[PDB]
């Protein structure tokens, strides 16, 4: 989803489900490629 | 009128977007690596291009 | 009025400065739950006396 060649529109957004895996969020929050990272109901570092 | 004992005026430069990390209790590339403030911070911040 | 009743679900989920806002709601609620209990038993202790 992050490195996807194509995204959808807001008219119909792509809800890609994830399950049965290890979610290593370290390469997403610590990566210097996102101009915004806003964790509302959770801490961004506690996710790992 | 109100006054205090001491003050520690800091001095540095950052990008315009990175000023949002200059606040009590932030997180990012500055507050976790370069320059961090306390959650109970008291003072005034000023900047100019 | 908090996100959850369990503290570890707030400590292990949120940052300190955002948790204190939620933690304070549980304290103010649980403290009233005690004063209501102690104030009633003082009245029950007068009937028994």
């Amino acid at each position: 989803v992050f490195n996807a060649t194509r995204f959808a529109s807001v008219y119909a957004w792509n809800r890609k489900r994830i399950s049965n895996c290890v979610a290593d969020y370290s390469v997403l929050y610590n990566s210097a490629s996102f101009s915004t990272f806003k964790c509302y109901g959770v801490s961004p570092t506690k996710l790992n | 009128d109100l006054c205090f004992t001491n003050v520690y005026a800091d001095s540095f430069v950052i990008r315009g977007d990175e000023v949002r990390q200059i606040a009590p209790g932030q997180t990012g590339k500055i507050a976790d690596y370069n320059y961090k403030l306390p959650d109970d911070f008291t003072g005034c911040v000023i900047a100019w291009n | 009025g908090a996100i959850s009743s369990v503290l570890n679900d707030i400590l292990s989920r949120l940052d300190p400065p955002e948790a204190e806002v939620q933690i304070d709601r549980l304290i103010t609620g649980r403290l009233q739950s005690l004063q209501t209990y102690v104030t009633q038993q003082l009245i029950r202790a007068a009937e028994i006396r």
